[PDB]
């Protein structure tokens, strides 16, 4: 068992080791069968999978025994159970692709609201929390508010999402702007 | 280790006339030749590559042809701005260590037209300096050729002097050089005599122009 | 030399020793043969980055016309064929008998497309490890022939109706294997390299990559005369030998044209939870090893005394 | 077509190494392939290497083979050659230059040799000389001896380095009958050349005659007028 947590749109790796350092038949298929990215030989093929033009491995590693399976511009979507087939084996995986949004565009003025929203596919609860720069703190469930806004909460914030005992970071830029009496 | 050669070093061709350069393989090279026009302080520009095909906006009055050992640029009819310095290469073997002819130098050819001589004692300022020159120019002539000799009391120098050239002047098709004399202020202060022997086609004999140190 | 061995033996064509020598053998003819003008293999030693292998080497233009290959017994040993026409690699064999060597095979890489290989006897037939699980290529084996006209002009040449008769004894073969109730698709690759997203193949020396869509794209149970595949000759190519790449001279001939029988299939089914009452076949290859192993299938080494 | 942009002028001293850029730009950067050729002053042009950007390989010319490298980064579209141990017959100008190959993107690629796309160049000077503006002595007017109606004079621009140095005459409102001549290399290490002029005798006395000399690397310009006497 092994969960791995990704950003959206971000490149999550998911590896896969043999038992020696050889280059041998590997492929990975989700929880419903579906074909996703495996080997025919040298050669590298791709599946009816839904992440078909997004899918690939690392053909650099197979002579050593990883075939790592690299989905890039990560979607939510893309959150599920995936297999390593290989020598007779089944290295099982689960996915959590999440996203964080400020509601708002960032150019705020002092005593305005901030509100980010996460992206979770269905059936995950997370455990949302960010940082102003200034350590002003919030947490939440899927959604987070700051209703003031300070001038010192400009800059980059950090969250941490909670999943299954993981986590993932996002550093969203915020503006606050200044004015004279 | 394949060597390119161009026959002519120097091309000497009337305007509106045709031109033909040559450049041959010491081994066969099949057809992976090209050729190259170079203006000064330019980069290189690609006329012809795989022995004959001309390159885009390259004018019909440049063809290429042959192949293996020998190969033949002929420019049709030559206007103002062909000419320029040529250059062919060898691209045929396997790995890459392609090679390039010296170039072939392809000039305005004009009437004989001897040089205005011209002597410069060291100037007072440089002599304080504690070195003197002595500048000799030979303006305006045909052709490039052309000999130059200082005389110091009658005294044929050597090893003192460095000559330099003008590219052909684009009006009238000319050269200018100019000659260098170096000397310390003692070695020059120790002479009566300086002179610049000059010999050229376009003069009937050597001109020689000198000045009395004082 | 043959001798009807009364008894009962016992092979397996997914485990064959025989193939893998095949494997060696045939990408040692290769490299005597074909060679590259620079081949390029990973080699990332654990260590920080990965070095990158690379050779730069004589590129003399040849093709490749190897000469038909006959497998006999290795000091030791002895080679046994299952003699039944119709005979699906695991099982055991009734009509078995020993053998002095193989009948000769024309080695041929390429993919999707098995080319002047032997020919089925009796109906059509389908060989996998598992046709349960997807992933696994399905080496399909037909009775007929059916010819496959290439140049280096751009295309591959088959009769729309010939093509159109076997997929058809396919489609019959599969739903047989699956479901009778079941309709059978044959779509295009799903993706991955050139080389086995195309039918690839080397022509004159040179690597084609032929289009196949127009080949799979039917549904079964549920003017006109020839096809054209556009190809492409390509000079950089993924090698088959191992991972790595290579590069070739650009071709030297205007004329290049070759023609084979299209004698065996590999394919792939698109298994997942589809619930349907069809499956979706398409062209899979890539391990020669399955090419080998179309051919060797009804042979085994045997430790002789 | 790729547009080839050449880095700045290189002075180093011999022994020490350079690392010369070229920045492609107009068409897809690994669909060409990239050469390197040099050329030293008064001379033609030596092929030093290539390099087939898709494959990220490289060739070099013998002679060179050690102290050479030539590398691309397909992100930035940059070539870059590298030359190591620099030695003061390294001095020339070097050329960055590519050639169309195909769809190498597709696996087609022609290998093609010639050069079709050429850069400015860049000047590597190699040397054990240090940077200095130069000198400008006077070439009087002939007006001593000499017996006609055109005069000659001009400028001596003497040890300066490294090269180059521009000459105008009156701020650039003088230009017929001017003759900049290229430079030469003393025995010292220093270049050195004359700007001259031949100008109307009848001008003298009256028209005022003053070469500008200037000298981007130790930033010098310098005026100086040139008198009858
Ligand atoms: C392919 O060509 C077949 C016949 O060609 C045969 O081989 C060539 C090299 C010649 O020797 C010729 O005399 C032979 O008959 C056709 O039967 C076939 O239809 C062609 N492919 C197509 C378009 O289906
Ligand atoms: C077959 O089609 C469905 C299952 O296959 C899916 O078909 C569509 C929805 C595609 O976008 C992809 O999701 C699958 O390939 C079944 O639900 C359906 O009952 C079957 N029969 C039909 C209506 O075609
Ligand atoms: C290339 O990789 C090998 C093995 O990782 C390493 O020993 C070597 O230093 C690298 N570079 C050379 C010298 O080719
Ligand atoms: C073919 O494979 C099946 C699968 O078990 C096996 O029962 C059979 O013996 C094999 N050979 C025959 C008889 O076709
Ligand atoms: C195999 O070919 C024969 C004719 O040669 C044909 O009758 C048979 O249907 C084919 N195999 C099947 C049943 O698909
Ligand atoms: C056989 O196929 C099934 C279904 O995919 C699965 O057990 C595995 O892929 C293969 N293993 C067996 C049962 O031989
Ligand atoms: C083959 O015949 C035609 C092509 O000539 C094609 O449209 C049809 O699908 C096929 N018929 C069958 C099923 O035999
Ligand atoms: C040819 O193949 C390409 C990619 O392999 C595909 O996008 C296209 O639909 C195909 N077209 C033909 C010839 O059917
Ligand atoms: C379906 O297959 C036909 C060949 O029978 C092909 O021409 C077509 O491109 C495929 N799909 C379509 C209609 O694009
Ligand atoms: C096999 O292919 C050849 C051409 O490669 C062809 O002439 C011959 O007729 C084919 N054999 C059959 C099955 O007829
Ligand atoms: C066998 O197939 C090859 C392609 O590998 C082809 O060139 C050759 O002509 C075929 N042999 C026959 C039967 O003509
Ligand atoms: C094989 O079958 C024959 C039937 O005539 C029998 O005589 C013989 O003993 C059998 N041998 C085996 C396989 O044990
Ligand atoms: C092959 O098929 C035959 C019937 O055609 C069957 O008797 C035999 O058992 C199968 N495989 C063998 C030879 O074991
Ligand atoms: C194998 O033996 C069977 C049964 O004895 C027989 O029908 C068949 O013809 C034999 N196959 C051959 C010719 O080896």
């Amino acid at each position: 068992k092994k969960v791995v947590l990704g950003k959206k749109g971000d490149t999550v790796e998911l590896t896969c080791t043999a038992s020696q350092k050889k280059s041998i038949q590997f492929h990975w298929k989700n929880s419903n069968q579906i074909k996703i990215l495996g080997n025919q030989g040298s050669f590298l093929t791709k599946g009816p999978s839904k992440l078909n033009d997004r899918a690939d491995s690392r053909r650099s590693l197979w002579d050593q025994g990883n075939f790592p399976l690299i989905i890039k511009n990560l979607k939510i979507e893309d959150s599920d159970t995936y297999i390593c087939e290989v020598e007779d084996q089944k290295e099982e995986v689960q996915l959590l692709v999440f996203g964080l949004t400020a509601n708002s565009d960032t150019h705020l003025l002092q005593g305005q609201s901030l509100t980010l929203t996460l992206e979770s596919p269905p059936g995950s609860s997370p455990s949302v929390q960010c940082r102003s720069p200034r350590g002003k703190n919030i947490q939440g469930g899927k959604t987070l508010s700051v209703s003031q806004l300070e001038l010192q909460d400009s800059g980059t914030w950090t969250c941490t999402v909670l999943q299954n005992q993981k986590k993932v970071e996002f550093k969203i830029d915020i503006v606050v702007l200044a004015f004279q009496k | 280790d394949i060597v390119m050669t161009q026959s002519p070093a120097t091309l000497s061709v009337s305007p509106g006339e045709r031109a033909t350069l040559s450049c041959r393989a010491s081994e066969s090279v099949s057809s992976d030749l090209a050729w190259y026009q170079q203006k000064p302080g330019q980069a290189p520009r690609l006329l012809i590559y795989g022995a004959s095909t001309r390159a885009t906006g390259v004018p019909a009055r440049f063809s290429g042809s042959g192949s293996g050992a020998e190969f033949t640029l002929t420019i049709s009819s030559l206007q103002s701005e062909d000419f320029a310095v040529y250059y062919c290469q060898q691209y045929n073997n396997w790995p890459p260590r392609y090679t390039f002819g010296q170039g072939t130098r392809l000039e305005i050819k004009r009437t004989v037209a001897a040089p205005s001589v011209f002597i410069f004692p060291p100037s007072d300022e440089q002599l304080k300096s504690g070195t003197a020159s002595v500048v000799c120019l030979l303006n305006n002539f045909y052709p490039r050729e052309a000999k130059v000799q200082w005389k110091v009391d009658n005294a044929l120098q050597s090893g003192n002097s460095q000559e330099s050239v003008t590219e052909q002047d684009s009006k009238d098709s000319t050269y200018s050089l100019s000659s260098t004399l170096t000397l310390s202020k003692a070695d020059y202060e120790k002479h009566k005599v300086y002179a610049c022997e000059v010999t050229h086609q376009g003069l009937s004999s050597p001109v020689t122009k000198s000045f009395n140190r004082g | 030399e043959v001798v009807l061995v009364n008894v009962t033996e016992n092979f397996n064509m997914w485990k064959n020793d025989m193939v893998e020598q095949m494997h060696e053998d045939i990408i040692s003819l290769w490299d005597q043969s074909l060679k590259p003008c620079v081949k390029l293999t990973p080699l990332c030693v654990g260590a920080g980055s990965c070095n990158t292998s690379v050779i730069t080497q004589a590129c003399p233009k040849v093709s490749f016309e190897p000469i038909p290959i006959h497998y006999c017994a290795p000091a030791g040993f002895a080679i046994l064929k299952c003699n039944n026409k119709t005979f699906n690699g695991t099982g055991p064999c009734t009509n078995v008998s020993t053998v002095q060597c193989t009948h000769g095979i024309r080695p041929v890489v390429s993919t999707q497309l098995l080319l002047n290989g032997s020919l089925a006897e009796e109906e059509v037939v389908i060989r996998s490890v598992n046709f349960t699980d997807n992933a696994k290529t399905i080496i399909v084996q037909l009775n007929t022939s059916v010819e496959i006209n290439c140049t280096g002009a751009g295309h591959c040449n088959i009769s729309r109706a010939k093509w159109n008769n076997t997929l058809k004894q396919i489609a019959s073969k599969l739903r047989e294997q699956f479901g009778n109730n079941k309709t059978i698709i044959f779509k295009q690759s799903s993706g991955g390299d050139p080389e086995i997203v195309t039918h690839s193949f080397n022509c004159g020396g040179e690597f084609f990559y032929c289009n196949s869509t127009q080949l799979f794209n039917s549904t079964w149970f549920n003017g006109s005369d020839t096809i054209t595949l556009p190809c492409r000759i390509k000079q950089i190519i993924n090698m088959w030998q191992k991972v790595g790449k290579a590069m070739y001279a650009p071709p030297i001939s205007g004329q290049i044209r070759c023609s084979s029988n299209i004698t065996g299939l590999l394919l792939t089914r698109d298994g997942g939870n589809s619930n349907n009452e069809s499956e979706i076949f398409r062209p899979g290859g890539g391990d020669m090893r399955d090419n080998w192993r179309s051919e060797l299938y009804k042979y085994k080494v045997v430790k002789i005394e | 077509e790729v547009q080839l942009v050449e880095s700045g002028a290189e002075v180093k001293k011999p022994g020490s190494s350079v690392k010369v850029s070229c920045k492609a730009s107009g068409d897809t950067f690994i669909r060409y392939s990239f050469t390197w050729v040099r050329q030293a002053p008064g001379q033609g042009l030596e092929w030093m290497g290539r390099i087939i950007t898709i494959l990220d390989v490289a060739h070099y010319a013998p002679h060179l083979q050690g102290r050479v490298t030539i590398t691309a980064d397909k992100s930035t579209s940059t070539v870059y050659l590298e030359l190591r141990n620099l030695r003061s017959d390294d001095t020339a100008v070097y050329f960055c230059a590519g050639v169309y190959e195909g769809e190498a993107d597709e696996g087609e690629y022609d290998n093609n040799g010639f050069l079709k796309h050429w850069g400015q160049g860049t000047l590597v000077t190699v040397s054990s000389a240090s940077t200095k503006g130069p000198s400008v002595f006077p070439l009087a007017p002939s007006s001593k001896s000499t017996s006609g109606g055109t005069a000659a004079l001009g400028c001596l621009v003497k040890d300066y380095f490294p090269e180059p140095v521009t000459v105008s005459w009156n701020s650039g409102a003088l230009t017929s009958g001017v003759h900049t001549f290229p430079a030469v290399l003393q025995s010292s290490g220093l270049y050195s050349l004359s700007s001259v002029v031949t100008v109307p005798s009848s001008s003298l006395g009256t028209q005022t005659y003053i070469c500008n000399v200037n000298h981007k690397p130790s930033n010098t310009k310098v005026d100086k007028k040139v008198e009858p006497k």
